[PDB]
């Protein structure tokens, strides 16, 4: 929330922090390297790709618990994503878990 | 001020001269104050859109900063206060509406009178250049939460009120802030209200027409015309989420701006989807399929619009 | 320059370093719960 709410998000506010002119005193010379400006060549989409990170790994990880597991113990299914064995009836398990 | 004051009961002949070129000095004053009204519509309309992230013109920083130059010449603007009106700053083709105040006395009236006045023209010029470049077709109508005119009334509310988020918080730590005591708090109270009241506008579209959704219907029967149940609780989740969805554009700075909003317009809604909900909540075995939302959860989405 | 960065990555490893706490944290949840609830397997089903 907070940080796609620095990338458009103003980001020019916090420009306008210092250019208040941190008035008292008078200048003004506020030459910073603005900003942060940024990003917009694929750090952006190095952003999105990193929040694209933490929602497949949320993705993954209750994906995890569609396997039940797959009907039965594959009990410890920490890793990884395969075997679909289809025998769908009955209970033991479609559950998962 | 050091020489009128001096030691009197004396003859004192130059005097007059003293009040003639001091005269001259409070048109200084004067001319100073028109200069920083006229000030504030010239040097404001120098700019013509509204931002990219549609922010703070720094004009208006030039406007307040250029206050901290009225600020620690503070004694010498007490006596300089002296004697001349409200309308010794004022184009007289005016309203009162425009300015957000309700004495003669003494400078200290003229001190909060007078700054407050200038943020007032500060509201109207910068309203009135929203209100040109949004619709730049029509009338700049102003002070108008009522207005049947806008449709930006939430865009030109969170700008406006980013403008006063800055000259508050240049009066954060000035010595307007301790010279612009009583009143002039609740002068910027009512000038942030307004635009607060923009951005209540729709909200009480939503409300509006959901009573009035209730009232067109209070002629007849329980709701056989489902159409009914499902026109009134549904368009009123349709605009709901349209709400919700504009309200995403803006973020706000203020944390009591967002507790003065969130509040403002939970206080708008709430006891019409009480009786409301809790009057058409005996339709259906599951209202669910026509009826979305509680109390509970519509505060809570309230009290999660307001990250 | 360095800066690394521009605050958004120095301030948003405030993100990239932070969002490898929500992932490294996520394995650590669903590592707990997890193995937990498989030890609650094994006993739940062996047991």
């Amino acid at each position: 929330e907070h940080i796609e709410k620095f990338l458009d998000g103003t980001y020019q506010n916090s420009i306008i922090n210092e250019k208040r002119k941190e008035n008292i005193l008078i200048g003004d010379s506020n030459i910073i390297e603005s900003y942060q400006k940024s990003l917009i060549l694929k750090e952006e989409q190095i952003n999105e790709v990193r929040l694209k990170g933490e929602e497949f790994i949320t993705s993954v990880s209750q994906n995890l618990i569609s396997f039940f597991t797959s009907s039965q113990s594959s009990l410890p299914s920490s890793l990884k994503d395969s075997t679909g064995d289809i025998t769908r009836s009955n209970k033991d398990s479609g559950s998962p878990l | 001020n050091d020489v009128k004051k001096s030691l009197r009961g004396k003859e004192l002949q130059n005097y007059n001269l003293l009040q003639d070129c001091t005269q001259e000095v409070r048109q200084v004053t004067q001319s100073l104050f028109r200069d920083a009204i006229d000030r504030i519509i010239k040097k404001a309309n120098s700019i013509s859109t509204i931002p990219s992230n549609n922010g703070v013109t720094e004009a208006t920083v030039d406007t307040m900063s250029r206050l901290r130059k009225f600020s620690e010449y503070k004694n010498g603007c007490l006596g300089a206060m002296d004697n001349i009106t409200r309308e010794n700053w004022l184009p007289s083709n005016y309203k009162e509406k425009e300015y957000t105040l309700q004495n003669w006395e003494d400078h200290n009236v003229l001190l909060s009178c007078f700054i407050s006045d200038c943020i007032d023209t500060l509201a109207v010029n910068l309203e009135r250049k929203a209100q040109i470049a949004l619709m730049p077709n029509q009338e700049p109508d102003v002070a108008n939460p009522n207005s049947s005119k806008n449709k930006h009334k939430q865009r030109i509310g969170f700008f406006i009120l980013m403008n006063l988020t800055l000259v508050e918080q240049i009066v954060e730590k000035s010595e307007l802030n301790l010279m612009l005591a009583g009143e002039g708090h609740s002068r910027l109270e009512r000038l942030k209200k307004r635009y607060i009241s923009y951005m209540v506008s729709d909200w009480r579209d939503l409300t509006a027409n959901l009573m009035d959704s209730v009232f067109i219907d209070s002629s007849g029967k329980k709701s056989k015309d489902k159409e009914q149940i499902k026109e009134k609780f549904r368009k009123f989740n349709e605009g709901f989420e349209d709400l919700v969805s504009k309200t995403k554009q803006y973020k706000l700075s203020d944390p009591s701006l967002k507790v003065t909003l969130k509040s403002e317009i939970i206080s708008l809604v709430m006891p019409m989807y009480e009786r409301f909900y809790s009057r058409y909540k005996d339709s259906f075995k599951n209202p669910r399929k026509h009826i979305k939302y509680t109390p509970d959860e519509l505060t809570t989405v309230l009290n999660q619009l307001v990250r | 320059k360095n800066t690394t960065s521009s605050s958004n990555e120095n301030p948003i490893l405030r993100w990239m370093s932070i969002k490898m706490n929500g992932f490294q944290n996520e394995l650590n949840e669903l590592s707990g719960h997890m193995i937990s609830k498989i030890i609650h397997s094994q006993r739940l089903i062996l047991q």
